[PDB]
């Protein structure tokens, strides 16, 4: 009954479809995607771009610039919030949830959903940066005949503040998407559905540094994160101004290298993340 | 017959089970009683053919109006054997038996001593000075530095290996330890206790690798130091106190490689399990004694040496010019103890210390002692 | 967003030709442009098939071959040319500029070995930074009266073009007669057509990182002035295998010093859980070496073969190492100034360049900052 | 811990292609230095597969071979060369030492009759002291005007080279008669590369002691004078049948007198049991002398032969009946004196070596110390 049950789910409701599917669009698997989503929300910023008329709607014109779905499975991407904003910051609350039916809603949990949502915020958020900081990147170009100290001195902090977000990316795309997902993938081939897929998303969240035990590591990103933006606003009248601002970014970076290495003693996930930000330097 | 027991008041006589003397019946044998406990928690620890003929034998027994221990025994040590031939051949032929044996051989008795230099001169500074809670895992990252270092790549049976350091219940080798996490299988074999035996064998074997390496260092500086008169009593008690480490560490690849020798020919010869179950008891059992660890005297002589070389070593190399400030006031006080020692062995000497004499004295020059 | 190519000169539009073979083969698309039965995004290079391609004697025989459904010597002369048609092939551009929906980028395939196109690619980077100034520019220029013509185009390249990948016949040739024993033309753009193929792995088939041609240059390049790259393509087997086989000399496609950046691009169904692994044993043998002043590292990314068509790999590096190439070319310029309507412009290019050679040897210092 | 091989000379050159292609035969690696399908420590020799070698007419003759892709005669003028190519060569050699983790030793070999290794054998070691003073300097010098360029080049390799092991060619040449009946250099090479082989079975494999050069040499060399040893190799069965052959001056390659310390290789797979009865036997029939002065031993060690290619046997032996062969040369080089800018070095020499002939016949007396 049990081998007849489980290959009752994949050969002929698509179990591993929809897992391979929900990646694509809620981890942001799929590139051309969340680049052409958060690329247009990123375009407006209160009472505009709340009302179910335009983000209700930009989803609907975001799976079109995908190249992939805009099959049954595409469907179902209730693109919905959970806050009303008043009004420099690093946040932007937002929520994405898929939408099952009947026969597989029994198993991929309405808990389970609700921890992408988790980690869909984090992710959306690490976009904010590699557009933000491209648009200084671009800004900088229109710019140029104007070399001096002053300005090859200032567009390497770019390259500086850049190669950080660059590489705690990299790492996000090499835990939550690829060696978690090698795990689940050749670990299926019916209670231990329930169980194996609360394995895989467990992972997911463990190893995205958003649990509570290692915290404190992720308050320090926000310190980073929230830098950069200032960084974006003053886009050569203040130079000090934003000299300052670097010097601020140089300490904090130096700080985390500390305080991850400290919690190395009391984890192999967070191992291999100082072999990530430390390389030739201390 | 079914690894499970049908008592709720203390009835059988079988209470990890364990045997009862105190009221194990009369006539029976200790013997048998030992044969009755090992058929039973093989199969409990295990949860064709072979389990109906047991039935009606033991059935037939019932009939017999007189109860002849001479059959008692001869249906039962047929069922040892029957269950022991098949166990043997999983803990074998399907379970590489010989393959974790050739692993244990490496790490546990300094098989692979490559290994073990280099991972000394890399944790050597971040082990002699008193261990504290941090420096358990500042080696870890060492030793797994250390088996890429030789290019010796395998993600298996790496991770096996957690280097533990007794803190809190002193150099840090007083109380370096290395455990090996058993399979499962192959638990019934590797008790915590025989791994126990094996651990304590670990720390001495290391303690006379670690001397004799420092040791060879010092050889390379007198070496180095080619062009004072009194600069000549250091090699001539050095390459002195060289030969009784260095023999001392002989004979131990002709007690390793020998009674590893005979083990691994044991298991090859006979198909029962109880035979590797004494064969391997036996195997370590030399090894406490024939490597002169459960003798006190050879054990509380030579003990003295290791430290008194520390000494030595370190006293040439904690400086770069001739031994002058009563450097030289020093040395002239170990030879004063260490050549002492020398011919205390030698009394000590004069079962198995043959074959560690015959290479001390085929010189015949502790002869003239 | 798409982008546009652009072959100028003799070699452009022979290593372009087997470009468009290698890149039609990746995809299920027939020699006679049409695609046939038999997931890859293939409408950032193809228009509804169309590539989007600028042609610019060799020319004949294109059309001669089986593809046809797919569509002086010295400096000044090619500059000249350049401006007696300058708005008679312009309007190609313009037309296939907004006729797509969103240019990102602009492909240039060039050699600047004293052809006409050479002077040719001289002009039209100018305009390009005149008419549009949003476009990026990428050149995959190839380095061989000789030093003249490859001086000057160094004028211009370093900066209109915001990136360039460079490819030297010499190192090439090397790879030749070693592992492929050719004792022609032909024979050494056989792999050279291969290094700009898997260049653009991570653009026609979609990935998480680097979806964009500004994804992948932003990293690398730190400042408008050192924005010079090198490739390596190893398969000629784990991750281990790969990136250890990269970084010898022996594969480089060039003839202290250190890093920058590097990027290693992965193309095959490996195990993903030992990328990390593979990282680990680079770093503690220290078998690169990086800048001393800022956090520098190497990254990879995963992506997928054509499942049309083994373990392959590029890696793309910006090392300082390549300032001894140009020391080798404006040496023998010293050498033929002496030797032989005011040359005035000959003064400022080699000017600029050594401006350029200053900046390379002064990264390398642990101070490089102001 | 790795150990850089350097080969001078034509004899040095020779040698070490034989004993290279012998190595690598013993180890899976195809003569293109790439494993071939078919536990062996293989680091000691090789880096990653590449041999640690310098080779320094006869390059020709190498690269000829299909072994391509594995990498006067007066004492006087071989040494003024050296100093003119003082820079050009080290650069080759530092570049080996940092590119090792953890460098130990530097093999050598020359001969001492080779003019080019009479000239720039001799002055690298006096350099090699004086960049690197903490690396042990071992040379597999062979013995063969030729008295002098020998006489010169002892006075070098008693203050220098920290360990040396000495191959006559006079009892090689024998040899050859009798066992192998020859009668040229390319028949009686075919031994030397056993024995150089054999000389560092242990170092190659997995053991328990003897992983480093310095587990072998500093059981041997008591004090910085008594620094010769000598070699034998057997087998041209148990462990007591092979160690009643070495003691036989019959094999030795050699031409009161006693031992100082033995070491004994065995390369088969003899039982480990029986070892120790065979040692008593030895010390009853009492076939070798010995020191009284100081504790001494004799020493065994087992291995395994290659199994890609039974029981073979090497012996290092530190005999003082060595002294004799330094005599005959010194007598011969003080009968050229008498019959033929300063000519002081030569004198100089002539009273050094005086001293280590002394230390030897003052060795085998009762009151060596003092
Ligand atoms: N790397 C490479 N270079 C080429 C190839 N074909 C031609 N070249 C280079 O192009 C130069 C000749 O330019 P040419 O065709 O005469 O210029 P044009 O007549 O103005 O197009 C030579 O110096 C070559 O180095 C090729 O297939 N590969
Ligand atoms: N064992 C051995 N000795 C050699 C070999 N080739 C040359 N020799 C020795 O080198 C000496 C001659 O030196 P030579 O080669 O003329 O010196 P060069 O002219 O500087 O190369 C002879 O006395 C030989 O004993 C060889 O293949 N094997």
């Amino acid at each position: 009954v049990n081998k007849a049950a489980v290959d009752y789910f994949f050969v002929e409701l698509h179990l591993e479809a929809h897992y391979e599917a929900l990646r694509h669009f809620l981890l942001m698997e799929d590139g051309e995607f969340a680049q052409s989503l958060s690329d247009l929300l990123f375009e407006k910023l209160p009472g505009e771009l709340l009302n179910p008329l335009v983000l209700n709607s930009v989803l609907s014109k975001a799976l079109q610039c995908s190249l992939h779905g805009d099959t049954p499975h595409a469907s179902n991407l209730s693109l919905a919030l959970k806050y009303l904003p008043e009004v420099p910051d690093v946040l932007s609350c937002l929520e994405l949830r898929y939408k099952v039916d009947w026969p597989l809603n029994i198993v991929i949990t309405e808990g389970c959903v609700s921890k992408y949502s988790g980690v869909f915020s984090f992710l959306l958020q690490l976009k904010l940066m590699m557009w933000a900081l491209k648009d200084v990147c671009f800004h900088l170009k229109r710019t140029a005949m104007a070399g001096s100290v002053q300005f090859r001195q200032l567009q390497l902090f770019k390259h500086e503040m850049q190669h950080f977000v660059k590489v705690i990316q990299g790492y996000i795309a090499n835990q939550i998407l690829h060696v978690t997902w090698c795990e689940f993938r050749a670990r299926l081939a019916l209670e231990e559905i329930q169980r194996a897929h609360a394995e895989y998303l467990h992972k997911a969240v463990f190893r995205g540094l958003l649990t509570e035990k290692a915290a404190p590591v992720m308050n320090v990103i926000h310190s980073i994160f929230s830098l950069v933006l200032k960084f974006r606003s003053q886009l050569h009248p203040n130079f000090a101004l934003m000299q300052q601002s670097y010097n601020t970014f140089k300490y904090y970076s130096h700080f985390l290298f500390k305080v991850v290495t400290k919690l190395v003693n009391r984890q192999p996930h967070l191992e291999d993340f100082l072999l990530r930000i430390n390389f030739n330097n201390y | 017959l079914h690894g499970l027991l049908l008592d709720q008041h203390e009835e059988f006589f079988i209470k990890q089970f364990s045997l009862r003397v105190e009221i194990l019946p009369s006539y029976i044998p200790v013997r048998v009683a030992e044969k009755i406990l090992f058929v039973g928690e093989s199969v409990q620890m295990f949860e064709k053919n072979q389990e109906d003929t047991f039935a009606a034998e033991l059935h037939r027994l019932k009939q017999q109006p007189l109860f002849s221990l001479v059959d008692f025994e001869q249906v039962v040590d047929r069922i040892r054997s029957t269950v022991a031939e098949h166990l043997w051949k999983l803990m074998v032929e399907e379970s590489d038996l010989l393959g974790q044996l050739k692993i244990i051989k490496d790490f546990y008795l300094l098989g692979r001593g490559e290994l073990f230099q280099a991972f000394i001169d890399t944790a050597q500074h971040m082990l002699k000075t008193p261990p504290t809670a941090v420096t358990e895992h500042d080696v870890n990252v060492a030793f797994q530095q250390s088996a890429h270092k030789v290019l010796l790549d395998d993600d298996n049976l790496l991770p096996l290996l957690h280097l533990t350091i007794e803190y809190h219940g002193a150099s840090g080798w007083a109380a370096l330890g290395l455990s090996y996490k058993v399979q499962w299988p192959l638990h019934i074999l590797f008790t915590p206790a025989v791994l126990e035996k094996y651990n304590v064998v670990f720390k001495y074997l290391l303690s006379v690798r670690r001397v004799q390496a420092e040791l060879q260092h010092c050889w390379a500086l007198q070496m180095q130091r080619k062009h004072q008169t009194d600069a000549i009593k250091w090699r001539l008690r050095n390459h002195m106190a060289f030969l009784v480490d260095n023999l001392q560490y002989y004979l131990q690849v002709d007690v390793l490689e020998s009674q590893f020798s005979q083990l691994l020919h044991q298991i090859n010869s006979t198909r029962d399990f109880e035979s590797i179950r004494l064969a391997h008891d036996h195997f370590l059992s030399n090894l406490l004694a024939q490597s002169f660890i459960l003798l006190k005297p050879v054990f509380h002589c030579l003990n003295e040496i290791l430290d008194l070389c520390h000494s030595f070593c370190s006293l040439v190399s904690q400086n770069l010019g001739p031994l002058d400030e009563r450097g030289a006031a020093q040395l002239s006080i170990l030879v004063k103890g260490f050549s002492r020692q020398s011919s205390l062995l030698f009394k000590i000497l004069s079962n198995s210390d043959l074959a560690q004499l015959l290479l001390r004295l085929d010189y015949n020059k502790y002869y003239t002692q | 967003r798409e982008i546009i190519t652009l072959q100028l000169g003799q070699c452009g539009n022979q290593i372009g030709f087997e470009f468009w073979k290698q890149l039609c083969a990746e995809h299920g698309i027939s020699p006679e442009a049409i695609v046939e039965e038999f997931t890859d995004r293939k409408d950032v290079f193809f228009y509804q098939y169309i590539p989007r391609a600028v042609l610019l004697r060799v020319i004949h025989s294109i059309l001669n071959s089986p593809y046809a459904k797919l569509y002086g010597n010295n400096w000044a002369s090619g500059f000249s040319q350049g401006e007696k048609i300058h708005e008679d092939i312009f309007d190609i551009i313009d037309r296939e500029a907004d006729g797509s929906d969103s240019l990102e980028g602009f492909v240039l395939c060039h050699s600047i070995a004293g052809g006409t196109g050479s002077g040719l690619g001289s002009y039209l980077l100018e305009r390009l930074n005149d008419r549009y100034p949003k476009k990026l520019v990428q050149t995959y220029s190839v380095f061989p009266v000789q030093p003249y013509n490859s001086l000057l185009t160094l004028k211009r390249l370093t900066q209109n073009a915001d990136c360039l990948v460079v490819l030297d016949n010499t190192a090439l040739n090397r790879i030749a007669t070693d592992r492929l024993h050719i004792q022609s033309f032909s024979q050494i753009n056989q792999l050279v057509s291969t290094i700009m193929s898997a260049s653009t792995t991570t653009l026609r088939y979609p990935g998480y990182m680097n979806n964009d041609l500004i994804g992948l240059i932003a990293s690398l390049i730190p400042t408008p002035r050192l924005h010079f790259l090198m490739t390596g393509y190893t398969p000629l087997t784990t991750v281990l295998d790969v990136m250890r086989r990269l970084l010898q000399p022996k594969n480089v496609m060039v003839s202290n010093h250190c890093y920058i950046a590097i990027l290693n691009i992965i193309q095959g169904e490996v195990d993903p859980t030992q990328v990390h692994k593979s990282l680990q044993r680079i770093r503690e043998r220290k078998l690169a070496n990086f800048i001393p002043w800022g956090p520098a590292s190497i990254q990879v990314a995963l992506s997928r073969k054509s499942p049309y068509l083994r373990v392959s790999g590029l890696m793309m590096a910006n090392h300082t190492s390549i300032s001894s190439l140009f020391e080798r070319t404006c040496r023998q310029y010293d050498k033929l100034r002496k030797r032989e309507d005011n040359f005035d412009e000959m003064d400022t290019s080699r000017e600029i360049v050594q401006q350029l050679i200053d900046e390379y040897h002064a990264a390398t210092r642990p101070d490089y900052i102001s």
